[PDB]
């Protein structure tokens, strides 16, 4: 089960282009149930990750310690 | 209750 907070500092660890990648796979990823925001005028995410299923949630772990 | 919300600003 992956550590929620382990993993939001992980991801800040990421460069630019890989960071895009987490926004990727979450945008394809997503449903409106895993709370995502994304202000698309504004082209920012807001990612709640305490929302997402935890098969998600190993893929962005495993994405970040693959990525640093 | 904490809770690390993680913003992502992208290039516009």
């Amino acid at each position: 089960s992956v550590d929620l907070e382990k993993l939001a500092f992980g991801l800040t660890k990421l460069n630019e282009d890989d960071l895009v990648g987490v926004v990727q796979m979450v945008t394809d990823n997503k449903t409106p149930e895993m709370n995502v925001t994304n202000n698309v005028e504004e082209g920012e995410f807001i990612i709640d990750l305490y929302s997402l299923p935890e098969g998600l949630l190993k893929s962005l772990w495993d994405y970040v310690k693959k990525n640093t | 209750e904490p809770k690390l919300l993680l913003k992502i600003n992208l290039k516009k």
